[PDB]
């Protein structure tokens, strides 16, 4: 589209990511998981 | 049902991924023919 490319789920409406755990992913050693900023990321800014 | 609420005629065009939704109905449509031969040379035994 314009305003930069972007994801669109195939044949359907509502795509749903079902992320199954999520206090496993792995500290580094100040606290701060990248699995769980990215998902703020997406979750704030829409985008990556 | 989705026809029975809307009968505008390029609704078809604009409905939610209905191509492989008629390909694969199709496509099963086909199978079942398959699986209906042997009946089909039952009756054909029956009436000459």
């Amino acid at each position: 589209t314009n305003t930069g490319r972007v994801y669109r789920p195939k044949d359907c409406e509502r795509l749903v990511l079902y992320l199954k755990d999520i206090n496993l992913p792995k500290l580094d050693k100040w606290g701060t998981s990248t699995l769980v900023a990215f998902l703020q990321q997406v979750l704030t800014y829409q985008g990556f | 049902t989705d026809i029975k609420k809307d009968n505008r005629v390029t609704t078809l065009t604009t409905h939610a991924g209905i191509r492989n939704s008629l390909l694969t109905i199709l496509d099963q449509l086909q199978r079942c023919q398959r699986s209906l031969n042997e009946f089909l040379e039952e009756k054909r035994s029956a009436f000459p």
